[PDB]
């Protein structure tokens, strides 16, 4: 199992940024895929879960949109209306791949997002 | 190797139901309902399920699902509380030392059921005393000269050959073989993990309900069953003014649900992070309580049948515990048409009720100690063999001639005040030291919603208060050890209290060990002991939330 994060960089306050989580070794369409950030302690951001349910942390709800592409085995984090408090290293995480699977809890190396 | 998840959600749900539902639901709850106001007893019972039992069940499932650890290693969130998990694991081992002996009794009765002439129907056997009397000629439950009572005591327990716990004799080879079969079944249900445990619970958790259904359909048609059901559900609301009724309801809820016993945490540790453990907690707690309520109908159909057969009242035949299912129910079965079929199905149902609870209890130990030691985790078959073989060896005491005395001592002191204290410490460590707000954030990370103010209040104040009340009554209402007319010697009571204290001292002992083994000043040591192990890099920064009043006022 491997997770590659890409899409981070320097953005302006209120700008948009889409992070990509290229996954290998498991199907993302049935996996619990989580995004975290560490500006402080690592903080949960958003998750697209085994059945496609998207859940977000209160800080990012309404601004971030987590989505997955089954064909590309990629999870996306569309970060809109970004703010300086959103500056952090964003980690993509796979908790597991469903029921008849394993609790990978595999983390990517993280992608740095800087705002303003 | 990453931890495996349940092959299905039904696997997890049935493992939880099998652990929760056992012989207690069938032989303790109906008698409490009958003796504590009938349908009125359901008010304390349901209220406690709602305010302590369900909240604790939810707490343990969510803790296991979020931390994906066993009872011991889940305390990486509050290091000082690892002694609580060690105490829970020890209590689970202790309980298995005697619970599998009741399972072996069920197995012995099932093997004895493979006859057209059941051994408990007539006298004139080797185990029958000259005072044995044909029951058709006869508190009835306290009459020891019936074929069923004599069969139990003398051809199963051989209790007549033991004068007390001072002379227990040697293990009985028939009960020894039944215990061997029970522990072998447990090993091969447990040795390959939840992948096979969750499929074994497809049978062990569902068979009891089919047997209970057939028992109900037959019991309702039995003469006098309606009278027994009326006695079961006769509502006496003036019984709710007695503290004994509420104490009984609270104790029954706590010891039937099994929340905080280390089993639910281990089971949820194999869940998928996305699993809705709130719905599972509600459903499984409801199933446990409804199973007890429904099994009471069959129990009291048979009790009314027996009271109508002996021309006595329900009060005379109504009984609980091993006496009910091993004397009164076999006697009723021996009078039915197709008594062999009824005995076989009844004792298969008892075996199914007990086996998955033993599975859950041993899984608590195995998961908790494998999470703590990697050698145990990478050797599951050898460590499962070690656990089951130790359980067999230390249950050999409870299948001796005076094994009922050892079983009484253990059933009193293994998970009583000790397990109550351990669960109270778990609730405190999670909802006060770790933080109910942090726990709610953890639950939101998995399910996308935070638990409502009701659940947070129940976790921080009500469930702790309920557990404290139950510990206080358990200590206050302790009765010296006795079995029937036998009164244990003082040293037996001391041994029982030592068994109770052995697990309970692990909590303060581990707190002292953790404090002394952590380098730093007193406040640094306390911070490292109350801070989650993945946040110990903040103790140096002097940012500890438990050192601020906002943490403790956070509901
Ligand atoms: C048998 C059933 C009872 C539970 C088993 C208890 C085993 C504790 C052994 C142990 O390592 O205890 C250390 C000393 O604790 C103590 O001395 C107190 C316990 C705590 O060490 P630790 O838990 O920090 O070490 C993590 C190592 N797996
Ligand atoms: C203590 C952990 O639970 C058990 C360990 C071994 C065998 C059975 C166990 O569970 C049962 C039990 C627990 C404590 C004391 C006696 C019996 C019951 C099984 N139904 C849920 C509640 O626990
Ligand atoms: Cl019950
Ligand atoms: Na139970
Ligand atoms: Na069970």
């Amino acid at each position: 199992v491997q997770l590659v994060e890409s899409g981070g960089g320097l953005v302006q306050a209120g700008g948009s940024l889409r992070l990509s989580c290229a996954a290998s070794g498991f199907p993302v369409y049935q996996a619990n895929m989580y995004w975290y950030r560490q500006a402080k302690e690592r903080e949960w951001v958003a998750a697209i879960q085994s059945e496609g349910r998207t859940i977000y942390a209160d800080s990012v709800k309404g601004r971030f949109t987590i989505s997955r592409d089954n064909s590309k085995n990629t999870v996306y984090l569309q970060m809109n209306s970004l703010k300086p408090e959103d500056t952090a290293v964003y980690y993509c995480n796979v908790k597991d791949a469903g029921w008849a699977s394993y609790q990978y809890d595999y983390w990517g190396q993280g992608t740095q997002v800087t705002v303003s | 190797q990453p931890r495996e998840t349940w092959g299905k959600k039904i696997d997890f749900l049935l493992s939880v139901v099998g652990f929760a539902v056992d012989l207690a639901n069938v032989w303790r709850f109906p008698y409490l309902c009958y003796k504590n106001g009938g349908g009125a007893f359901l008010i304390p019972y349901t209220l406690f399920l709602i305010i302590a039992g369900m909240p604790l069940f939810y707490m343990e499932l969510a803790l296991g699902q979020y931390n994906r650890e066993g009872a011991a290693t889940v305390w990486k969130i509050c290091p000082f509380f690892k002694g609580v998990g060690y105490a829970v694991i020890l209590i689970a081992l202790y309980v298995g030392f005697y619970y599998n002996v009741i399972i072996a009794w069920s197995l012995y009765y099932l093997f004895s059921s493979f006859t057209l002439n059941l051994p408990w129907t007539d006298c004139g056997h080797t185990w029958n005393s000259p005072n044995c009397t044909d029951p058709k000629l006869l508190k009835y439950s306290k009459y020891k000269f019936t074929p069923a009572a004599e069969f139990y005591e003398r051809g199963v327990l051989h209790l007549h050959e033991s004068s007390g716990i001072h002379d227990i004799g040697l293990p009985q080879w028939q009960l020894l073989l039944c215990l061997m079969v029970v522990v072998i079944v447990l090993y091969f249900s447990l040795w390959k993990g939840v992948k096979t445990s969750g499929k074994v619970v497809w049978i062990t958790a569902t068979l009891p309900y089919f047997v209970l259904f057939v028992l109900l359909v037959h019991g309702v048609t039995l003469p006098g069953a309606s009278n027994g059901i009326n006695a079961y559900l006769h509502i006496d609301f003036y019984r709710l003014k007695e503290a004994t009724v509420w104490i009984d309801a609270a104790t029954q809820i706590f010891f039937s649900l099994g929340a905080g016993f280390g089993v639910l945490i281990a089971f949820a540790s194999y869940n998928k992070f996305d699993n809705n453990c709130y719905r599972d907690a509600l459903l499984t707690s409801s199933i446990n309580c409804i199973t007890s309520f429904v099994s009471g109908f069959a129990i009291f159909s048979i009790l009314g049948y027996m009271a109508h057969e002996h021309k006595v009242n329900i009060e005379d035949v109504a009984t609980e515990g091993a006496g009910l299912v091993f004397i009164l129910y076999p006697e009723a079965i021996s009078t039915l048409s197709g008594s062999t079929f009824w005995a076989v199905v009844f004792f298969v149902m008892l075996l199914a009720l007990g086996l998955d609870s033993s599975m859950g209890g041993m899984e608590a130990v195995i998961t908790g100690l494998a999470d703590d030691f990697q050698v145990l985790k990478r050797h599951r078959k050898l460590f499962t063999f070690g656990v089951t073989f130790s359980t067999f060896l230390l249950a050999l005491f409870c299948i001796t001639k005076g094994g009922i005395y050892v079983l009484t001592l253990l059933d009193t002191f293994a998970a009583g005040t000790s397990i109550l204290f351990a669960v109270l410490m778990e609730a405190i460590g999670v909802s006060w030291f770790y933080g109910v707000d942090r726990f709610s954030n953890d639950i939101q990370q998995m399910m996308g919603f935070r638990p409502g103010l009701y659940w947070r209040l129940c976790w921080k104040f009500v469930s702790p208060a309920f557990l404290l009340f139950v510990v206080v009554v358990s200590i206050i209402n302790f009765k010296p050890l006795t079995y029937d007319d036998y009164i244990f010697p003082p040293w037996a009571n001391w041994v029982g209290w030592g068994i109770a204290l052995s697990s309970m001292v692990l909590v303060p002992i581990y707190v002292i060990y953790k404090f002394l083994s952590t380098q730093g000043s007193l406040w640094e040591r306390l911070a490292y002991g109350i801070t989650p192990e993945n946040e110990h890099h903040l103790v140096a920064q002097r940012d500890i939330r438990q050192f601020q009043l906002q943490h403790w006022l956070a509901i």
